[PDB]
């Protein structure tokens, strides 16, 4: 019989997952992505910290302690208005596509 | 009737297709995956566990000398220490001062814990792929059976015959050499049963779990007994199985890409999502109806009431029909702009029904068929408020799906008006040569 | 569902709004104020009589 860590506080952002981890024992946190590049991270948490992970549309899977793994997918909420003046049309596609708007303009 | 197409390699989402036969009404075909296991071929090489060095009782020659023979034993050691004069309880042990012999023999044997926690060293060879496929068509319910992923083994599922084609990619998450410890696997190299660095991984190799032969190098060295007491002291480096159990990386089930969950007992790699799967299903003619039996429809007009950019089914539209007679016909959309939640419809005489769809476009120009008749739908969609969801996407994101109608008109004049202005500039040269030629004659 | 807006500082006049959750019917919302007290912090210096 092993200990169970307290569950983290989960708040969402645009393509960003924030976890508030408060452990009472040294606890392991492993994350991986469900795309072509897994990008695996691992660390031992001994103090109350906060971590930010970049969740894409392909997904992300994270385990915390002895809890079962959880999978999260990022939607396409965006931070702009696609119809209107071109001072806000451009800033809509910059957040969605920062790699094609700079090259394409 | 053979239906041949390409199914993407995904587990959760279903594949919807409408099978067209001349002279017969179309049917709705659904193919859904449940499992996708990649099973390589493995042969066990050797096992590893912590050692246990047991020493026999040394001899105490009083006035003389002793020699030893090379006994067959893993990591066997012998030595002779001269002039020991040991002391036990009840006085000294022997007469002869400053000449005596002690044996102090030691050798290495596996532990009694080797049958519980041991690391299995496997060599991986490429093998077979299999899957479990749920199948329905027409009006019969869902029923499934295990299929094989090759190009040579048909499977009898339902009344039809299904041949699941080979995978588009030969990618496998396993390396050539893997180590299985407990319930997790690792990508690790081997000392190949001949070598051993005595402290890293191969200080004790046995061919099976109960093999008589055993390889063991551990730097075991005999030490002289001190001050006239009877004991055999030795000196050796610590175990490599304990050092590997601390200096260990992440397992392959936390490292493998494409969401490959790894099981153990056939050593599969379940539910990977890579490539595509060709299909070939031969639906029998008993599920085909005629054009005369199915109703015909006309005066189809479509209006989208609400659409959303989000995942799951965020779109809902109502259509209006004028049917000849009541009955059931399937609905299907050929283009990949919108997927459809349900298959059939309970039609009536001059009514209307609503259906739910799912796009990844701001303006969906998708098109769907109802009772082998055509209609198109257009509309607008709004971005959602959710940032992170716990379910995968039901649609397919394309390249032109993100272009709004405002920005499409902006890039229709930066490439249309400018490139036609050069045409206006080029014909000025074409007409100034005609005027200058007319100056001559 | 979170719905943010700006209401005026009038007591008797209610604020009517219509929230819009996608995929769901709109729900009417009515907010009305009944009081508005500004309470400063005081320390007594002295009395006189």
């Amino acid at each position: 019989i092993a200990t169970l860590a307290p569950e983290p506080l989960v708040e969402h952002k645009h393509r960003t997952l924030i976890l508030h981890l408060h452990p009472d024992h040294p606890t392991l946190l492993t994350t991986r992505s469900l795309g072509s590049d897994a990008n695996p991270t691992r660390q031992w948490i001994e103090r109350p910290t906060t971590v930010n992970f970049t969740v894409t549309g392909e997904g992300l899977e994270y385990t915390w302690g002895n809890h079962p793994p959880k999978r999260v997918w990022a939607q396409e909420s965006g931070e702009g208005n696609p119809h209107g003046w071109p001072h806000e049309v451009v800033v809509y596609y910059y957040n969605r596509y920062p790699l094609t708007t700079i090259i394409g303009l | 009737y053979e239906h041949t197409a390409v199914m993407p390699n995904k587990v959760g989402i279903p594949y919807k297709a409408l099978v067209e036969r001349p002279g017969y009404a179309p049917v709705h075909l659904q193919i859904q995956l449940v499992n996708t296991r990649i099973i390589p071929s493995t042969n066990l090489e050797y096992i590893t566990c912590k050692y246990k060095t047991k020493v026999p009782s040394p001899v105490v020659k009083c006035c003389g000398a002793t020699q030893c023979t090379s006994k067959p034993h893993p990591d066997y050691q012998c030595q002779v220490f001269s002039g020991v004069y040991p002391f036990m309880w009840g006085g000294a042990y022997c007469f002869c001062d400053t000449e005596n012999t002690q044996m102090s023999e030691a050798y290495v044997e596996r532990s009694e814990e080797c049958s519980i926690d041991h690391a299995k060293a496997y060599k991986v060879h490429t093998g077979t792929v299999q899957a479990m496929v749920n199948i329905t068509y027409g009006s019969v319910s869902w029923r499934s059976a295990d299929v094989y992923v090759n190009g040579e083994t048909p499977a009898k599922i339902g009344d039809a015959k299904l041949i699941i084609g080979p995978l588009s990619s030969a990618w496998s998450p396993f390396d050539n050499k893997v180590v299985v410890y407990g319930h997790e696997v690792y990508n690790y190299d081997f000392p190949e049963y001949g070598t051993g660095k005595a402290g890293s991984f191969g200080d004790l190799q046995s061919r099976t779990s109960t093999s008589n032969d055993l390889y063991a190098n551990t730097n075991l060295k005999l030490q002289r007994p001190q001050a006239g007491i009877v004991h055999t002291p030795f000196t050796q480096v610590p175990s490599g199985f304990e050092r590997w159990k601390k200096d260990k990386g992440a397992p392959l089930n936390d490292v493998a890409p494409f969401g490959c969950s790894i099981a153990l007992e056939p050593l599969r790699a379940e539910n990977c999502a890579v490539g595509s799967i060709p299909i070939s299903i031969d639906i029998p003619d008993a599920a085909f109806t005629r054009i005369s039996e199915t109703p015909t429809v006309s005066d189809l007009e479509c209006k989208i009431t609400e659409c959303t950019y989000a995942f799951d089914f965020g779109g809902i539209a109502t259509v209006a029909y004028k049917s000849s007679k009541a009955g059931n016909c399937p609905i299907h959309s050929p283009s990949g702009v919108a997927v459809i939640k349900e298959n059939d419809v309970t039609l009536a005489e001059s009514g209307s029904f609503t259906f739910h769809f799912s796009t990844a476009n701001i303006h969906p120009a998708f098109k769907l068929q109802v009772c082998t008749s055509a209609v198109t739908c257009k509309g607008d969609c709004k971005p959602p408020k959710d940032h992170i969801v716990d379910y995968p996407a039901q649609h397919t994101e394309s390249f032109t799906s993100a272009i709004s109608a405002t920005a499409w008109s902006w890039i229709k004049v930066l490439v249309g008006g400018t490139s036609a202005f050069i045409v206006l500039g080029l014909i000025a040269t074409a007409v100034v040569a005609l005027v200058l030629f007319f100056h001559r004659h």
